[PDB]
């Protein structure tokens, strides 16, 4: 499968933003997904992930309650609904995929990656 | 007689699917997963309440049905065991309602539900005793009509319980289904006039009580092995993932339990009485082998058909919110074949009434379930539980054949 | 899997006030019946307040009615609990809970067992 992201951009502090990851390929339902963030010059860090069955979702402490990860298997799309955006969320956001996965925090447990989308938030 | 059993098993299956469907559509995978540990306790109560002697009750009621003095001592000692154990069970449920809720649900938020079981289990113990007595007196009609009515009112009680009480009501409904059967069983026992009512006066015969105690140890051993195993496995699956993921794996077992129940009676009344009369090892092997020649292809064909229609089965019996478990079918349905296959070796141990071998078989299943769960579940979730269920009975079936071949020689 | 995060709580003088907020990370948040529960060391989690998923109908315990107020903000996936006229009888660990309408039934809206999704709990302590 191939992941193509979009939805990023520049927003003010406190507004919402939804990131979309379009997965191109078959058996997209059997694949678990995860959203990662990367600071310029630092390693990739875990933001959120969904279990391949779609029943369980995992979030980081700095993330839980604010952002929401969901899936639409009809359109093979994965979403990251971000709500109370703050300058600390300014990074490059990557969506990742794994077959029968989606329950890890490490990037090495995700085979396919997306091109990444930059989300900057001021104030 | 056997057509009465078919009528009972049919209404029980249809009602079980009906209440299983309503629970799924209403509360979804979180409800099916959270309720499974509670449903495990109810079936254990049907196995281990009233001292779990009702298999021995039916056996000895028919054995002494011609001797009036010994028949009264059998029913009298059976009522005593039921009365004493049902009361002790009530005290256990009112004093430990919070720790029992914790073990089953992971929190103490179901105390009132557990405390209510203290009254509900009384209907299970007394109801199953009245059913066992009707079976001992060869009253297949009175037994079947009581089960049919008990299934019909159970649907009515479940619907009213969940509409009013919500989810905890639906849980109360799941307990009220086997408990309410004491209402029609009692009415049927009265008007059919097969059993004198004075016989139910609690008396104590140390001879029959010790013999009936051996049936209590069987239910004791049964209740603290596979049920305990399945409880920790669902709890570990919920903690590492969610109760929603437990309901995904629970839907698979719930679907298989439908067709796996009719096949159970196909080699229950047809196999167990036959394995008791035979005494030669050659004649024992001639029926163990020939029973597998029928049981194995029957479950294989049935289970394969379920996998062929896994999507339709999920949509029909559950909801399309359970669609993720379609991949669980291949692993669980295989384990179902090997589990029911090894049942032939299990009913052989019961036919010989060997407590030693019965303990070894139950703990073997318990251990294999626990080792294969600590490895598969934390990594694969519901698929890990469906893989542990298959890996357990792949090894357990192979062990059962090796144990049988050593015993046969 | 709907997951809730508590925010708020701490010390407060008797008679004073305190606001408690619960944030939810999950889909279709407005579909859920949201509620507040409290619990003392050893006791069962006790109902406090509940807000419906449609018209916004509220329901309060007899021991908080008139003093506590619950409300929701579906645009921000958060619920709130304004606690006024606090007495030492309100010292507990307050938890927010989410569930769907079918789990509550017609008379089961105050039992904690009808709520499968829970928050982390926050400590609330009233002085004297």
């Amino acid at each position: 499968v191939q992941l193509v992201e979009s939805g990023g951009g520049l927003v003010q502090a406190g507004d919402s933003l939804t990131l979309s990851c379009a997965a191109s390929g078959r058996t997209a339902y059997r694949y678990g997904m995860g959203w990662f963030r990367q600071h310029p010059g630092k390693e990739r860090e875990f933001v959120a992930s969904i279990w391949w069955t779609g029943t369980t979702t995992y979030y980081a402490d700095s993330v839980k309650g604010r952002f929401t990860i969901s899936r639409d298997d009809v359109k093979n799309m994965v979403y990251l609904q971000m709500n109370s955006l703050k300058p600390e969320d300014t990074a490059v956001y990557y969506c990742a995929a794994k077959f029968y996965g989606g329950n890890s925090k490490r990037p090495g447990d995700y085979a396919y990656w997306g091109q990444g989308t930059q989300v900057t938030v001021s104030s | 007689a056997s057509l009465w059993t078919a009528a009972s098993t049919l209404v029980k299956i249809g009602a079980g699917l009906l209440v299983g469907k309503l629970l799924a559509v209403s509360f979804g995978p979180a409800g099916l997963g959270l309720a499974a540990n509670f449903r495990q306790l109810i079936t254990v109560l049907g196995v281990l309440a009233g001292a779990g002697i009702f298999n021995g009750v039916t056996k000895y009621v028919a054995q002494y049905h011609d001797n009036p003095q010994q028949l009264r001592r059998v029913v009298g000692t059976s009522s005593a065991m039921v009365l004493g154990f049902s009361t002790l069970m009530a005290l256990v449920f009112v004093l430990a309602a919070a720790p029992i809720s914790q073990g089953l649900f992971g929190n103490t938020d179901y105390q009132g539900l557990v405390r209510l079981v203290a009254l509900v289990q009384m209907g299970i113990a007394w109801g199953n005793l009245l059913l066992a007595l009707m079976k001992g007196f060869r009253d297949a009609a009175g037994n079947a009509l009581s089960l049919i009515v008990g299934s019909l009112i159970g649907v009515l009680a479940y619907y009213v319980s969940y509409r009013l009480g919500g989810y905890e009501g639906a849980l109360l409904g799941l307990a009220l289904i086997p408990a309410l059967v004491v209402i029609p069983a009692a009415i049927m026992l009265i008007k059919r006039g097969v059993i004198p009512l004075s016989y139910l006066k609690p008396s104590w015969d140390n001879g029959l009580a010790g013999q009936l105690s051996k049936f209590t140890l069987m239910a004791l051993i049964t209740s603290v092995t596979l049920p305990v195993a399945y409880i920790m496995m669902r709890k570990l699956l919920a903690a590492q993932y969610s109760w929603d993921e437990v309901g995904i794996w629970q839907g698979v077992s719930s679907i298989s339990d439908a067709y796996l129940q009719f096949i159970t009676a196909s080699f229950s009344v047809y196999l167990l009485p036959t394995l008791s009369r035979l005494t030669e090892k050659r004649d024992i092997t001639r029926e163990v082998v020939k029973s597998l020649k029928f049981v194995l292809p029957a479950v294989a064909a049935a289970s394969f058909t379920v996998w062929l229609l896994r999507d339709f089965a999920i949509w029909l019996l559950l909801s399309n919110k359970f669609t993720a478990m379609r991949d669980l079918f291949a692993w669980q349905l295989v384990g179902d074949v090997l589990k029911v296959g090894a049942y032939v070796f299990g009913y052989l141990v019961i036919a010989k009434a060997s407590l030693r071998f019965y303990i070894l078989a139950e703990v073997s299943q318990f251990t294999l379930l626990m080792v294969f769960a600590h490895w598969l579940i934390p990594a694969h979730g519901a698929l890990g539980a469906a893989q542990a269920y298959m890996a357990t009975y792949i090894v357990y079936f192979s062990l059962c054949c090796g144990v049988f071949l050593l015993w046969r020689r | 899997q709907v997951q809730l995060v508590e925010s708020g709580g701490g010390l407060v003088q008797a008679g004073g006030s305190l606001g408690l907020s619960c944030a939810a990370s999950g889909r279709t948040f407005s579909n859920y019946v949201m509620a507040w529960f409290r619990q003392a060391p050893g006791k069962e989690r006790e109902f406090v307040a509940r807000i419906s998923e449609s018209r916004g109908t509220t329901d309060y315990a007899d021991s908080v009615k008139g003093r506590f107020t619950i409300s929701r903000d579906n645009a921000k996936n958060t619920i709130y609990l304004q606690m006024n006229s606090l007495n030492p009888g309100d010292t507990a660990v307050y938890s927010c809970a989410a569930t769907l309408p079918a789990w509550t039934g017609i008379i089961g809206g105050r039992r904690p067992g009808n709520y499968p999704y829970w928050g982390q709990g926050t400590q609330v302590t009233v002085s004297s």
